[PDB]
């Protein structure tokens, strides 16, 4: 009733938001700082504070719905955030599977909207968000050329070099190495030129394609921005 | 901590046999970090199975291992001539290694008879003031063997030193020494000295004796 | 008595069937 | 060549120290981790120590915490294990060992050394007592005669027993020693033909380098105990 | 002549082109199951699959050329498909020219002809056509710099160190390694300077040259696409003549 | 009070400032003769030279502070010179803090104050002041991405492989290596993937992120300095209001 | 007289210019193509043709002065070209010093003005020549920071690493390696962090300076072009 | 009988001179 | 006599306790 | 360890062939060049061949052009020298050798092997003729007596001469052989005390593994030439 | 081609001496590519001087070399006990290596006397049908030595095989064998056999003879 | 007779003092 107005007055206190933000900075900061010679006495207290802060955080996320009934759900923000709230509270009474608790850091993205609050930071974040889709089209286009070159690579260099061309799930990785101009000569091509002396015909035009993707990327940005 | 449990303690087998050895542990442990090792006599042990599914380099292709969870096992298809060793299962943990307890193999074989001799002490040992009558028992099967002393009919057990050996790699036998150590005067107060052996293939304990006949 | 799920455990009060004593009894599932 | 040499070793009174050194040969030594593993004389392993590639991160078990120290030196390719304040339950065989995957701690152990023995006892240095043995007679003078050698009263470990400085290699049965009254007792025999002996007298040769004692004893064929 | 009418109708059909595109995609997805080393039971599967796809595409190209004789030789795509089917048949009859049937996996490129009507594709293809003359000038200019520096590099460092500079046809390759900034110190010049202690006079200015050219290339784009768009409002200043 | 007049005249003199600049340059050129390994006869030369230069600059800074007491503590340059002379004296008295007298070679930076009147320098310094806010936003944003990814990298890869990820204070260093594209496959991930076969889910998107940001940075400059210059003729369209 | 007009008619024949250009393409092409297993029979003929083409080329360069007496000297072009004519004709009757004959290729720069003749190539060469001096100022500025950092580096890392910091004439080279982002981590810094554990404090701000020279360089070009 | 070019082969019906039995006899040339 | 701090030394006039003879006696502290 | 082993060797009739193999141990083998150098028995060197790191560039002198062939294999770390159609002037000792600077041909040669002998002759395989020697008498029976061994008539090279299978090492003077009539002639002596001999008879032991001949000859102390 | 020239052929020296050896060549050659090598007896030669100014690793610091142009030299400051070897100078060329000719050192020492013996043939060699009288001459200085045969007064030179040795590393001496090989009947047609030596320290050639006295 | 500068030489007609026979006699100077 009037208490609804009271809880709207309490939850809009930004001091509580700054408190939970600094609190969860600390919450992420805990199990990182641990020296791997593990004394396991204060590690128990780290697990205790882990439980306590997840509990207070769950009290927040369920206390949220008393104010906004449906308008909380409409926001695309606090949706993936709410999903990772749920995936954080999975850990409390379940079996030991990692790779899911460790996502608990990601909600430092909350301070991104603090980044939105700065008037000087208004420019560059809008410059990124306005330019994402023209990059996304280029990402799909060059995914198609990776897929057309990997199959062509595996059948030539699969025999006699199985360790880094032996299948598609590794030929893709090796050719992604060759795109970013790291160690392609002394580590990949010249150990192949002692077996197939015409190998450069396949690799030097490849760098003429996927590195001159970088020039029309700049055109897409400069037309957009 | 993460501690292991092996089974069995010992096992013996005849060649041409598919046997199975086990290893277990008090917590569920992934199958990508669990290893095996092999140790002969007087050899620093060697890596033998990586990752509970793959042989190491140079390993013959007759061995395999499998399992998961808290149960891991090795299977021998056909037992060879050189596979009497001791085996180990290894596990990695929080920050500390952990080994098992060892499981040892033996070649079973047909029975034989012990080559038994008894030796009086040397004269220089008698001038030193002591004496040690030594009964050797060489080239026998199985490992279990029992001896007794008889001195002028009296069964003496004071000063008995017994020592077994390893199973042979030449004909799969055993060897053993039984030493009875006395002083000079205690050795010179009696006439007869006798070592007797009780073998499982004859109900009569065989007797090897000597007297003071120019002794 | 074995301790039930969502109850505090130690080295001497073990859990019941299908649980882990990670300072309190926790049901397991893959 | 990929090899490991493991110097040092021996007997130290309870309360002393010893510094062991492992030197590796052949691989790129600056790109692995390394670890020490011991073995009791009751045929059981027990992890001791490990160290990463650089030398800034170490690890230890609970039971030896704050007492053993491990160190590396890449510019001379060497591995140091410094010890202090030993106990009784540390009389063991020590092994230097290389890890499997590169840059890694805590995996398998693919290549070991050959062991160096360290013993903790408050005893003294003793010289062995070596005596040959000869049988009394032979029933119908059988050909398969036996000749033996007894090595009583020596400390500390090791010892080496040969026949004619390692001439024969068949029919001999070397035996494990027993430690009584701070002295080891060991025996050995070998079966030959009664045409070879006494026509070719063999000699038990005993090397005790802990006291540096070389004993050569030949067998006298049944010297009678008579005196006219 | 109604069968020619039948071919004109049924061949020129959207269902036919859609079917042949899904068949090419199925060719690619069956071709990309190869993994090495092989049990060789898959090998006699794979050769038969290659045979079946090759024969079906041959029947395809015959039916596509039957409808016209001289309207052919016109687009590069049909000539390109003829070259692909021809190389695949040459592999099919004659012995081991394996690795020359590997040109066949480019026909997934035909999927671009499906997506002309997409409105998003038009912006990036109008971008890509608006770059070409700068790149096609830079390629010739940088080729001339390579032909200048490579012969000097062969005469200087030729007697000793032959593996990297002993001909022109490898001096090109080593200078293309050094241009894109991979291992040019730790794997090239540090063994050079042990023998020829003045090698840093040659490789150090060279790097400047190519680096300079590359930055100009990028910023040339960034002014040129900026230069025309302002013109698209300059006429509105003509519209501001009345104001 | 005429000696204060003397100090005001002779200290504030162009000949004095020119002399002290040539003396600082001679400090640098004598300091840069060191070569290792050393015969140790040069070492007692070098310590004495350090002593003489330090004492002369101390007499310098005393005469420069004598003319005013509270007009000091005003420019950062004089405080900076005081810190330099103070650290050099701390090295002069106390024992081996060698390598903390090595801050002294920055005073050649004072040569910039000579060249304010150069007309060519003004264009590049007006360029350099016109970049600062973009870089100072990008630094904080990229720092926030590092603080997000580094803790996740420590929790994932922490138990095994401690040398590269065992704390935060080295996880920063390894991710700064991987950002600038040096040996991230052949020296980092290829040993990672032998143990943790899903490591490529972590490092492969990360690269995209930082690469994306960097390109935007460059082109942001290329539009911003382009955006103001057009404004410098837009007022002339106001001049074209009469036309 | 009239023969002066005749030689002006002959030397302006561009067919002769195309002939000497293709001729000296061939002249540079000769001793490059030689297989280092040297048969030394046609190498003698290579030296003969070397002498012949240098002689015809000297006939050209002295025949030039009969047409243009002083106006040939005024051009900044054909000045360094004339200097390398002289340095080419040094080789004929002097002692064996190399590093001077091998400069004979450089006059392929003559076709640069053929590059000037193309109307499509008019843009980019003017874009380079108009923008050189603003780059030259930046080159001097960062030369000063190399000189201020090298002396600071030698006194810290000179002892115990003499092979690639031992003196200024090698510290300059090693730090030029570290600028261009090649192998600085696995080859330079981490072998130093096993002796001086605070070395990164000197190297990571260095990459914060000389790699963010690249941003104001773009400003100088974009203001100029 | 050895199998002729452009005829199906197997492990037991070998090809004639100058061919490879790649599931059918194929003439070779470099 | 051992030389005192802030006094010139050489190889033969050594310093007193806690100093280094770096051409003159210098007190040390970490 | 950095070592080089050099297999093959022996005698080949004029017109034959032989294929030699060098195997290296320890360094990164794929980052050097390599070279073969021979030595005549007149103590003089002569360059034979070299090859770069990869295997695409070779070099040869004038005198053996088009006849010798050199090859590498990095994946087994091996070096092959294939020969054909030998001549008389090629009876030599061959050596495998590593260059000094990395990636380089034509510098110094820092680390060599240990030589393998190759001989070209059209002779046959012969067994040695070994005889002991004894002096006639002694003027006032001097103590410094000499005992000698003569090995005449053996082919081909090598041979090994010891006394009591390599017992003594002082006073012996082994001599170089002379090749006459397709047979080598060699002699040796050793000076001992006339109290040692005839009280301890020494035995010349000759090993000729080219014909696989083991000869043991003891010295008879002046057997007189009389016959009653 | 680029060919070398050494000097001297041989040289001998007493310890504690500063000697100098040379190497020259028929064309001016830069000083950054010219090397030295050392060879003992039965040793594969070792690198000894790089770049005509620098010692190699492990070399004692008493050696140096210098020169330029077509003249290069090595200087020994004080001659040691183990520096009797053979030395080489190496040069690189268009594409082909080139070695010198070797220069060899010897230790000079005070004179001595040759230990000379003469041995008649064995009896088994006589039953084989041949004979070889062997005159050993051990432990002498210098290298030059001369022997003669005398058979019943007649000086025979048919069948003489002479063999020298290396200078000793123990006491710097020489050894030599002289073998006179005949048949059986030719050996049995004469009475006396004599090897005589002519040493430079005595004008009387020493005589070692034997007769048919039970021979 | 030794051949003079700027005259063709061979292996048998050597140059005079201070020259190299690089297929013709050439004076030298550093």
């Amino acid at each position: 009733s009037h208490m609804y107005l009271r809880i709207t007055n309490i939850v809009e206190s930004s001091f509580f938001t700054k408190f939970i933000i600094y609190l969860i900075v600390l919450n992420t900061l805990f199990m990182a700082m641990e020296h791997h010679p593990m004394t396991e006495e204060f590690k128990n207290v780290l697990a205790i504070g882990n439980l306590v802060f997840t509990g207070i955080f769950a009290i927040e996320i369920i206390l949220r719905i008393y104010v906004h009934r449906i308008s909380f759900f409409k926001d695309p923000w606090s949706l993936f955030d709410s999903l990772i709230v749920t995936l954080s509270l999975v850990e409390l009474f379940l079996a030991d599977v990692e790779g899911l608790s460790v996502l608990r850091s990601f909600r430092l993205l909350r301070v991104f909207r603090l980044v939105t609050a700065v008037p000087q930071m208004r420019k560059i974040v809008s410059a990124l968000i306005s330019v994402i889709p023209g990059m996304l089209s280029v990402i799909a286009l060059m995914t198609l050329f990776f897929y057309i070159f990997a199959i062509m690579a595996t059948q030539l260099f699969g025999e006699r070099f199985p360790e880094w061309f032996g299948t598609l799930g590794e030929s893709f990785y090796t050719l992604f190495q060759v795109m970013t101009l790291e160690s392609w000569s002394m580590g990949i091509v010249r150990p192949l030129m002692e077996v197939y002396p015409y190998a450069w015909v396949f690799f030097i035009p490849f760098i003429f394609v996927v590195t001159f993707v970088m020039i029309n990327l700049v055109v897409a940005i400069c037309v957009d921005a | 901590e993460i501690v292991l449990t092996q089974s069995p303690a010992l096992m013996a087998a005849s060649p041409g046999e598919k046997v199975t050895i086990t290893c277990s542990v008090s917590l569920s442990i992934s199958s990508s970090n669990l290893f095996w090792y092999q140790q002969k006599s007087e050899t620093s042990p060697k890596p033998w199975i990586y990752g509970t599914s793959k042989l190491a380099s140079g390993v013959p292709v007759r061995f395999s291992g499998s399992g998961s969870g808290t149960s891991y096992s090795l299977t021998i298809s056909s037992m060879e001539a050189e596979d009497a060793a001791t085996y180990y299962c290894q596990q990695w943990s929080s920050h500390s290694f952990t080994f098992g307890g060892g499981t040892k193999l033996e070649i079973k074989r047909a029975d034989a008879a012990p080559t038994v001799s008894i030796f009086p002490p040397s004269s220089e040992q008698l001038t030193s003031g002591g004496a040690s009558v030594v009964c050797f028992l060489n080239n026998f099967y199985p490992k279990d063997i029992n001896v007794k002393w008889k001195i002028d009919g009296s069964e003496r057990q004071n000063g008995v030193l017994n020592s077994w050996t390893d199973q042979d790699s030449k004909d799969s036998t055993y060897s053993m020494s039984s030493t009875l150590t006395l002083t000079k005067d205690e050795y010179e107060r009696h006439n007869s000295y006798t070592c007797e052996a009780t073998h499982k293939t004859s109900t009569s304990p065989i007797v090897k004796s000597f007297n003071r006949n120019e002794c | 008595y074995c301790q039930k799920w969502m109850w505090t455990c130690d080295s001497e009060r073990k859990c019941c069937e299908g649980m882990v004593c990670r300072l309190w009894c926790k049901k397991k599932l893959w | 060549e990929v090899q490991l040499v493991e110097s040092g070793g021996g007997l130290v009174k309870p309360g002393g120290s010893l510094k062991l050194s492992c030197a590796a040969s052949g691989f790129t030594f600056s790109n692995y981790a390394m670890s020490w593993v011991r073995q009791t004389p009751e045929k059981r392993l027990e992890w001791v120590a490990t160290i990463s590639n650089g030398g800034r991160y170490t690890y230890y078990p609970d039971s030896v915490k704050g007492r053993f120290t491990i160190s590396r030196d890449n510019a001379k390719n060497s591995l140091y294990l410094q010890m202090s304040s030993l106990r009784s339950e540390d009389t063991a065989m020590y092994y230097c060992a290389r890890h499997l995957y590169r840059y890694d701690v805590g995996g398998a152990l693919d290549y070991w050394g050959q062991g160096t023995s360290v013993t903790v006892s408050s005893a003294k240095t003793t010289a062995p007592s070596v005596y040959p043995l000869a049988p009394v007679c032979g029933d119908t003078t059988g050909s398969s005669v036996t000749l033996g050698c007894l090595v009583k009263g020596y400390f500390p470990e090791p010892v080496t027993l040969t026949w004619n400085s390692g001439s024969l290699s068949s029919g001999v049965h070397t035996f494990p020693a027993v430690l009584q009254s701070d002295l080891y007792t060991l025996s050995s025999s070998v079966t030959v033909t009664s045409s070879t002996w006494p026509s070719q007298s063999i000699t038990c040769n005993v090397a005790h380098p802990a006291s540096s004692t070389k004993v050569d004893k030949k067998i006298e064929p049944r010297g009678p105990t008579i005196k006219p």
